[PDB]
Order: structure tokens, then sequence, then C-alpha cells
């Protein structure tokens, strides 16, 4: 009952993908050969979530893989869990869509969709529950932008009952990584604004930020940024795979912290981080990982949050915690930092609590926050591709896809009254 | 700033099944403008039409001057309103030997065309069916579900709909009936023409005018597929309605001031040209007189006095 599919479209969305992979089954106690080799019955007790039973006493991820190219594929059955995926759900392209949103969500990502869709169907029969779909992917590209929209507008048309949920890479304004980011957000965020019922907006400097500044990190790899957010991808649905004492899935979560149907999108955070050497000099209790938690350089996001309002915040807290102790600490903050949280909503806190902790820790947390400070994201952005499209800057190749300019400003536009929008509630 | 959105009731006749219930007449009114639910909880508007009023009698109080204002190159809009079971479908359209306001509206707006043209006029009718978000062109089925286009100074078209340059009263009404037998109310009943003119001497600059007039089947407020139906009507009726709560505080010029939600829905977007317009605006609320539509007429009427 209530089995959710996973779908990782383009590079980074695949790597975070496997990272997520690895994570859930060191904690559901699975191997790499797709063997369950935990000690605690919980650890199978809702196995059925995210993994199909095959034959001969083995687990198989729910998981379809996609690509417009083929050699991340290669690196994924290559890396560890590599095996574990079923073969049939790796479905890739072999020319790739060159940082082109067009390529992506017209042309070749259009031509390989048909397949996935096939698979995704099969996957929904199989499951008796579906409750939905999770996209990990980037707004940045184009093979991950394009057939990532193209994909949720697909099962948004088969399945408009069901809940969808994005993980996305949101381009940061200093660490640019390419010159038609900009073009490639703008387009795949009005899609997004359409189409997702969660999303959340994780971002590669604050990731940054927090390895650098919190963790003490020598040298961050991608790896270790990944990590992070498998972890945080783990916290939100904890209470489906799980026992508690008040538990909240995907639905209660969307209800709780959605008061308008297009303010979706998250800033999320997690806790406990900290180094080695800061290990020893610390409090494992509840109200340390709430302080952490709420502080503006623990945000995923590169917002910040004192530039404008929590509209609502929904803690998830993981291990054996005291429930009083637990409604005193977010009850503190409320009142304390009553500036930060919007004043027509009383009790801007939803809280739920899974008596299972993470493997090493004995209490976690995971924060999800929808802050009109996410206004800023999507304001720099705007900006970006006026600036580009003023000297019509790069169009030529969108266009040679197909494309056409107005689409462009459409989703500016509708870019625009989102941020209007959001500044208007805050 | 303002749309003038006049709010007029109209009391559709007791049924004979709500006789047959016994139920009583839970719809006071009290004059023209004012009318109590029964108790007497008072309801205020511009114009209340009893049981008798006829179809003729709506479109002279009610809707006349928003089809004035088109034809002397204004927009405006009629938004019946209300629960299923309202009354809605039978004051716009109603039946090919029994028409509502649609073919009212076609009869004096045709006779002032036809005078006015001594300015040639295009009379570019389109009908659509919103459907779960999607636009079926009614007048041209075979292109199945449209979307919605802003275009350049952002106003939306409904991308690529067929529209019909007509010159009389019978070819819209003949184009619109048959618009209904291609209709799912599962829909938001979306009439609308364009009601262009030229300048006949069309060697002289050619500055045209283009007047919108709308009439909507709203769906009504509906308490898996017929679920799902339910809940995007709903959900959309809520869009709308709340967007015009947002227009009459815009309306009032108070301190509310903000970007109006009418993104919230597909409805709305294709509404918001004629909604903050250079228009006028009618909703027509349908009721019921009896105690058997209480609930019914309470809410419908709740959300009328707030419009207003
Ligand atoms: N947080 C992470 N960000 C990543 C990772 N790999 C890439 N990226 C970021 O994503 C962007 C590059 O995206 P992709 O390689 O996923 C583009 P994709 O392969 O989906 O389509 P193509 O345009 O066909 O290559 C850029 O901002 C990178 O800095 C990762 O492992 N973690
Ligand atoms: N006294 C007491 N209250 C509880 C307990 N568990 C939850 N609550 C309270 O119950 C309310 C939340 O409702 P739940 O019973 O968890 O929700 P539910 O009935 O399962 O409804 P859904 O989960 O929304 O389907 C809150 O006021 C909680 O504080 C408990 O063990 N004891
Ligand atoms: N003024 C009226 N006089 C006679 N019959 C009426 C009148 N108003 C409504 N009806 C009848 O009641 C039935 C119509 O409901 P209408 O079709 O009026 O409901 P509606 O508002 O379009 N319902 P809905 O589509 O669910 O929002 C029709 O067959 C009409 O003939
Ligand atoms: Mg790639
Ligand atoms: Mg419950
Ligand atoms: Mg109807």
């Amino acid at each position: 009952m209530r089995e959710i599919v996973h779908i990782q479209a383009g590079q980074c969305g695949n790597q975070i993908g496997a990272k997520f992979w690895e994570v859930i089954s060191d904690e559901h106690g699975i191997d790499p050969t797709g063997s369950y080799h935990g000690d605690s019955d919980l650890q199978l007790e809702r196995i059925n979530v995210y993994y199909n039973e095959a034959a001969g006493n083995k687990y198989v991820p729910r998981a379809i893989l996609v690509d417009l190219e083929p050699g991340t594929m290669d690196s994924v059955r290559s890396g560890p869990f590599g095996q574990i995926f079923r073969p049939d759900n790796f479905v890739f392209g072999q020319s790739g869509a060159g940082n082109n949103w067009a390529k992506g969500h017209y042309t070749e990502g259009a031509e390989l969709v048909d397949s996935v869709l096939d698979v995704v169907r099969k996957e929904s029969e199989s499951c008796d529950c579906l409750q939905g779909f999770q996209l990990t992917h980037s707004l940045g590209g184009g093979t991950g932008s394009g057939m990532g929209t193209l994909l949720i507008s697909k099962i948004r048309e088969e399945y408009p009952d069901r809940i969808m949920n994005t993980f996305s890479v949101v381009p940061s304004p200093k660490v640019s990584d390419t010159v038609v980011e900009p073009y490639n957000a703008t387009l795949s965020v009005h899609q997004l604004v359409e189409n997702t019922d969660e999303t959340y907006c994780i971002d590669n400097e604050a990731l940054y930020d927090i390895c650098f500044r919190t963790l003490k990190l020598t040298t961050p790899t991608y790896g270790d940024l990944n990590h992070l957010v498998s972890a945080t991808m783990s916290g939100v649905t904890t209470c489906l795979r799980f026992p508690g004492q008040l538990n909240a899935d995907l639905r209660k979560l969307a209800v709780n912290m959605v008061p308008f149907p297009r303010l979706h999108f998250f800033m999320p955070g997690f806790a406990p981080l900290t180094s080695r050497g800061s290990q020893q000099y610390r409090a494992l209790t509840v109200p340390e990982l709430t302080q952490q938690m709420f502080d503006a350089k623990n945000m995923m996001a590169a917002c910040d949050p004192r530039h404008g309002r929590y509209l609502t915040v929904a803690a998830v807290f993981r291990g054996r915690m005291s429930m009083k102790e637990v409604d005193e600490q977010m009850l503190n903050v409320q009142n304390k930092n009553s500036s930060y949280f919007v004043e027509w909503i009383p009790n801007n806190v939803k809280t739920a609590v899974c008596d299972i902790p993470p493997r090493g820790l004995k209490m976690s947390a995971t924060f999800i926050g929808n802050s009109t400070a996410i206004q800023e994201l999507f304001k720099r952005i705007s900006e970006q591709f006026t600036a580009m499209f003023r000297r019509k800057a790069f169009l030529h190749w969108y266009t040679g896809e197909g494309m056409d300019e107005m689409e462009f400003t459409e989703a500016e536009s509708n870019m625009n009254d989102l941020v209007s929008e959001y500044q208007q509630y805050q | 700033i303002t749309y003038n959105m006049n709010v007029v009731i109209r009391c559709r006749p007791m049924s004979n099944s709500e006789k047959n219930e016994g139920a009583k007449n839970v719809i006071k009114i009290m004059d023209n403008k004012m009318i109590v639910l029964l108790k007497e909880k008072r309801y205020c508007f511009d114009y209340v039409f009893d049981e008798n009023s006829t179809q003729e009698d709506v479109y002279n109080n009610s809707v006349k001057p928003l089809v004035d204002a088109v034809i002397k190159g204004y927009n405006s809009t009629v938004f019946a309103y209300g629960a299923t079971g309202a009354g809605k479908t039978h004051t716009i359209i109603g039946y090919k030997n029994e028409p509502g306001i649609m073919m009212m509206i076609l009869q004096d707006l045709f006779k002032k065309i036809k005078t006015l043209k001594a300015n040639e006029y295009k009379i570019k009718c389109s009908f659509i069916e919103i459907y779960n978000e999607n636009i079926c062109d009614l007048l041209n089925p075979s292109s199945e579900y449209l979307d919605l286009r802003e275009d350049p100074v952002k106003g939306i078209t409904v991308s690529n709909i067929f529209e019909v340059c007509t010159t009389s009263v019978e070819e819209i009404m003949e184009l619109i009936h048959t618009g209904n037998r291609n209709r799912t109310s599962r829909s938001h009943g979306v009439l609308q023409v364009i009601v262009e003119e030229t300048e006949k001497g069309q060697g002289l600059y050619q500055q045209t005018k283009k007047g919108k007039l709308c009439v909507i089947d709203l769906a009504g407020s509906e308490r898996g597929m017929r679920m799902l139906e339910g809940a995007n009507i709903n959900r959309s009726l809520l869009a709308l309605g709340n967007v015009i709560n947002a227009l009459v505080s815009r309306s009032k010029g108070t301190s509310k001031s903000n970007f109006i939600p009418f993104r919230d829905s597909k409805l709305t977007r294709l509404l918001k040209d004629s909604l903050g317009g250079n228009c006028k605006t009618l909703m027509i609320a349908n009721i019921s007189p009896s105690h058997l539509s209480y609930e019914d007429t309470h809410n419908t009427l709740k959300y009328a006095n707030r419009a207003k």
C-alpha cells in the first residue's frame, strides 16, 4: 500500500538518484544484490513503498532512469548499487541535448519519451495503491529540464489525481555553470508551476556553503553534496516507511504547507550537521536540532529567510523524542522570531515524528519551509532572462529546434506574476 | 480600476417536484434591489427578478447596457452564477424554441450592428468549453481541446481557435446551439464574440475597434470521473469567484494593492481581459424559491453579496 514511483532525468538527476537509492537500501537493510540482510522486521514491513519484490527473495527499486546520453547509464550501472536497478528501466537516447531545453522538450526527448511512458505505465500497473511520483533533475541543462518537463506533463495528463513531487537543482547566482542556464531554468520553471504539486528547490551554492562553513570539509566532491540532498529526500518519506507517534506522508505535508495552488516551492533543510572535531562538544537534544534547523545558514536554497517571512514550515523528526519537548521548541521559535512568520496563519508550524532514526544517529530532523524569500531566486533568473532576451542572444539555436519567441515571452510573464504573488502575500 | 460588476438575482420558478415535496417560498423579495432568505437573512443587489420574469425582462433590466457597451467599443461580461441546479444555462442559452439572453442579445446586437454598419462589422463568434482546464473548440471540435496563449501586450488568445465572422442573428444562434451539442454541465460554457468594426472607408487609416461580449454557463458548485470533474469544477468556481473578491478590493480602491489571482485557473486567465478591462460586467445569480434549495440559495447568495 502507498507505492511511490521514482524518476531520474539527466546526469545530475541520475547521480542524485543513485545516492538516494544507496542510502535507502542501507536504511532498509538491502545489499548491492537486492537481498535483505537487515535485523529488524520494521525494515521490511513497508519495503513495497520503494521496492518491487522479485523472484528468489530479492528487492528492486521502483526507479526509472532517463538520459539523452548513454554514458551516464553506463556510469550508473558500474557504480555502487548499479546492479540493483532493473535493466529494462534504463531508458536512454544516443544524441544528448547540448544544454538546449528545446532538444529535450520538443525534439530528441520527444522521440525518447514514449518508451519512458510505457515503462512508467507498467510500473504503475504493478503497484496496487501508487500515491505518486518523485522526479530528481536540474533546470539549467537541456536533457534534464526538457525530458523531465515533458514526462511530468504526461504523468499529470494520465495521473491527474496523484501527487507530483520534484527535487530540482536550481541555478545559483554567483556559481553560473553554463551560459544559457537562465533560458533553460525559465522555460522549465514555468512548466513546473502548472504541473508539480510540490517542488524542493535545491541549490549548489548553498550546499557548498553548508559543506565549507558547517561541515568544515576540506574538499567537497559532488558525491558529498549529493549525500545531503539524499538525506533530505529520505526525511520527507520516513513516515511512509516506518511507524511513529505522529505520522505525516506526502499528501498531508502538501495540504499543510501549500495555502495557495501556485505557492509550492520549498526551501528544504537538514539537521544535525557537524564536523568530526565538533562532534564531542555538542548536546544531542531536541532544542539543539531545532536551533540548527531554523538558522538561515542551514538552508539548502541560496535565499535569506530573514529577507522574507515563512508562510508555513513542516518539521519532520526522527528518533525517540518527547512530543511535549518538540512542541515547546516549535512554539518558542515562533514566539521569539514573530517577525519571520506570517501573522495571518496562526501556528505556522506542522510537526511529524518517526520513531526510527537514520543510521549512526539517535536523533535527526528534516525541515521544509515555504518562505517568501524564494522570490529572490525567481527574480534574479527573470532579470538574467531579460538581459539575454532584450538582445535576442542565443535565441537562434532554440528557434532551430522549432521553438517560437512567444513561448519565452509567456514564460517570463508567468514567472513575473508568480514573483508578484509571493511578494503580495508577504 | 473597478470592473463595474452589477449583480442581479434571478429567481427561477418553483418546480413541480419542489411543490410535490411541499417546499415553501424560502425566497421573499422585499424590493427590486433586496431579498431575504427564510429567518430573513438580507441580501442586496442592483436588481432582482421574480419567478415570472421573462427572458426579455432579464435582457432589458440587466445585460442590455453590457451589450450596448460592446457595440459602442467596450468589453463586457455576464457571469451567470450559483450552485448546480441554479438556473444559468436556461438564462443564457435556453432552448432553441425558448432561448436565453444569448438570443435576446443577438437580436439587439444585430439591430444595432445593421444600423451602424451603414462602420463595416465582422462579428467574430467563438465558443469554448473549459473542462478539466482544457479548452474545447465548440465551433470546430475537430481540433479537440486547446490551450491559452498570452499575446503581444498580454491579453489572451485561445490557441488556434476557430472564429466565425458572422453577419446575422440566425448565423450565431445556429452556430451556438450546434456548439452546445458538442459539449460535455461538466464544464464552463464560455460564449464570446468580438464585435469588430472597420471604417467602411477601407482606404483610410483603419482605426478599428474590437468590442468583446461574453456570457458564461459556469459549471455549478457540486456537493471517479465525476468526482474529478466535481473537484476541478468546484476548484475553478472558487478560483474565479475569489478573483472576483480580489476585483472587489481593487474596485473598492482599498489598501490591498497587489496582483489579482487570474493565473489560478484557465477560466479566469482568459476572463482576465474583460474582468479588469475597459468594461462593464454583470453577475446573474440564479437561485430557487424552494425551502428544498435553502443550502444552495443560502451559499449562492452569500457569494453574491460579496461580489456586490
Ligand atoms: N548538486 C549537484 N549538482 C550537479 C551535479 N552534477 C551536475 N550538477 C549541476 O547541474 C548542472 C549541469 O547539469 P546536467 O549535467 O545534469 C545537464 P543534463 O545532462 O541533464 O542535460 P544535457 O544538457 O544533455 O547534459 C550544473 O548546474 C551542475 O553544476 C551533482 O552531482 N550534484
Ligand atoms: N492525546 C493524544 N493526542 C494525539 C495523539 N496522537 C495524535 N494526537 C493529536 O491528534 C491530532 C492529530 O490528529 P491524528 O489523530 O494524528 O490524525 P488522524 O485522525 O490520523 O487524521 P489523518 O492522519 O489526517 O487522516 C493532534 O491534535 C495531535 O496532537 C496521542 O497519542 N495522544
Ligand atoms: N427561468 C427558468 N424557467 C424555466 N425553467 C428553468 C429556468 N431556469 C432554469 N430552468 C430549468 O432548470 C433546468 C436547468 O438547470 P440550468 O440548466 O438552469 O442549470 P445550470 O445552472 O446550467 N446547472 P449547472 O450546469 O450544474 O451549473 C433546465 O432544464 C431549465 O429549463
Ligand atoms: Mg548530460
Ligand atoms: Mg492519521
Ligand atoms: Mg449548465
